[PDB]
């Protein structure tokens, strides 16, 4: 509902020296916290009119301030700019905005507790002065500092501000600095000489242009932003990321600042402060794209950035990457391998365990991790091996030398940890060996029950064999009776008399010069 | 004598 003449109007924002205090970001204010004074003129109203208004408005002599339009540059700054009061005095507030509606000016006055103390606006001769803005910069808080304006003639020399430059920002005077030139986001060029005058130490030399300066200390370097010219590009890429624990449901989680530069380690260590922890305890997850969730594990040694990690999310979206905590450390977790298998206990019964060797070990390792793990019996060897059962048959008995990279649990139940009776633990080379042995009973194919090594000795006979059997399986006479016992290679067997057979030692050992081979073996004939 | 650029020509976008 606008009325009749709401177009010959427009509005002039006024803003104050006061509300460039504070600000942390390029140019003066930031266009959403800027606090105005706001005036509805008309379009064709002069700039005396203006001048003089404003002045009785605001409690000033008109001679004591000035008016430096706040200008949009094709180069993404907006910086006030010169305006001659008298020169163009008589041209409109339409003409001299360039039809910009609304219109910012930035209103310099003078304090006026300063000015009760007789001080008043400063010299200005548009041709041969210039005024510049002072920030400094504070690495240790890494801030921006609001110094305020200097006018200075163009052909003094930087070395001469100096001084100013001390006392705005409370150092003790000689004080080496490092001075920038803000030139625009993500570029702060620093200014090499100070002993060249105004007009070739800065870029192209304007009133409203910006010098950022710091103390030239050591301590510095202590800093995550040690210099302005990084604290410019850091905050130019400055992100905003939530981060959820993957393990607890549903979390909100917590919002982190971050810069789309960063890469791995940067990211964990942020993180990992705001958890009170190591990052390298920290798991972290990509993206699903457009589904909200963990995506797939994020290598240790990942070498792209958090923007190449953030692509996928769309104009408008809370930008969120999932994490997990570690119990330890990450490129152990990356590098642990699960290993599977059965341990068998003193009392000849499995249980289900999963060790965690480095998948770069060996045998003599994961004997370790298991031996860590369980209680051995009674009097016994301390001493463990690794058998391989397929069938029901063991395959295999496994040496320390053998790289677990050599191995394929094909089945969770292949593997088989087994403390080494007393009997087995160093053999009599020469008149005994071990056999293994297995239960089937209409066929050599028919295997079933729990499978082992059995010792057995030369010229010895079957009946205390068939007693040693006896003792460790468990059970009682009658259908230990049913058994009928055999020895068998590869298609066939035969079954042992009964008696009297003397053990042979090799009726049970290979073809001579033959070991890759699986050996001969001891046979039991019984159902279940 | 030394005087200020009338316009800013660098790193336009």
């Amino acid at each position: 509902p606008l009325g009749s003449e709401a177009h010959l109007y427009m509005q002039v924002q006024i803003v104050a020296e006061d509300q460039f205090c504070g600000h942390q970001g390029n140019d003066m204010y930031d266009e959403e916290k800027v606090k105005y004074t706001v005036f509805k003129v008309l379009k064709n109203s002069s700039l005396a009119e203006f001048v003089q208004s404003l002045s009785q408005t605001m409690g000033f002599p008109q001679d004591q301030i000035r008016l430096w339009p706040m200008q949009a540059r094709s180069n993404g700054t907006k910086r006030p700019a010169m305006l001659d009061n008298e020169a163009d005095g008589n041209k409109t507030m339409i003409e001299l905005s360039d039809n910009e509606n609304p219109w910012t000016i930035f209103l310099e006055t003078v304090d006026p507790e300063l000015a009760a103390s007789g001080a008043t606006l400063p010299k200005f001769d548009k041709d041969h002065d210039v005024m510049l803005f002072l920030k400094m910069y504070d690495p240790k808080t890494r801030s921006l500092n609001y110094c305020g304006h200097i006018y200075t003639p163009i052909s003094c020399k930087i070395r001469d501000l100096l001084p100013v430059m001390c006392d705005r920002a409370g150092f003790i005077q000689d004080t080496s600095l490092i001075l920038y030139e803000e030139v625009k986001p993500n570029l702060t060029e620093r200014i090499q000489d100070y002993d060249v005058s105004l007009d070739k130490a800065l870029d192209e030399l304007m009133d409203g242009d910006i010098i950022v300066f710091q103390k030239d200390d050591p301590e510095n370097d202590n800093s995550e932003l040690p210099t302005a010219k990084e604290y410019f590009r850091d905050l130019y890429h400055r992100v905003d990321v939530i981060f959820c624990d993957k393990t607890i449901p549903n979390d909100p989680g917590f919002v982190v600042t971050l810069s789309n530069r960063m890469n791995y380690f940067q990211v964990a260590k942020t993180v990992a402060q705001r958890l009170n922890t190591d990052p390298m305890l920290l798991q972290f997850f990509k993206s699903q794209g457009y589904r909200d969730g963990p995506g797939n594990p994020l290598r240790h040694n990942y070498e792209g950035t958090l923007r190449d990690l953030l692509q996928f999310f769309k104009p408008r979206q809370p930008k969120k990457l999932y994490y997990q905590q570690l119990k330890m450390k990450i490129t152990d977790f990356e590098n642990r391998r699960s290993f599977k298998c059965i341990w068998l206990n003193s009392q000849f019964r499995e249980e289900e365990i999963t060790l965690y060797p480095d998948k770069h070990g060996c045998v003599r390792d994961l004997l370790e991790e298991c031996k860590k793990a369980v209680e051995l019996g009674e009097k016994a060897s301390g001493k463990l091996r690794l058998l391989e059962i397929v069938s029901y048959k063991i395959i295999g008995v496994h040496q320390e030398d053998e790289l677990l990279e050599c191995l394929s649990p094909a089945t969770s139940r292949t593997f088989r940890i087994e403390e080494i009776p007393l009997d087995q633990v160093d053999i009599d080379k020469e008149n005994e060996m071990l056999v293994t042995v297995a239960h089937f009973h209409k066929e050599v194919f028919g295997t079933f029950g729990i499978p082992f090594l059995l010792r057995i000795h030369q010229g010895e006979h079957f009946r205390e064999v068939m007693k040693r059997i006896q003792s460790l399986l468990d059970i009682q006479e009658k259908e230990f009776e049913k058994f009928k016992f055999a020895i068998v290679m590869m298609g066939r067997h035969q079954y042992i008399n009964e008696d009297e057979y003397e053990v042979n030692l090799k009726d049970f050992e290979p073809q001579p010069g033959n070991m890759s081979h699986p050996r001969p073996w001891l046979g039991l004939d019984h159902f279940n | 004598g030394p005087r200020k650029c009338a316009r800013k020509t660098r790193h336009a976008e």
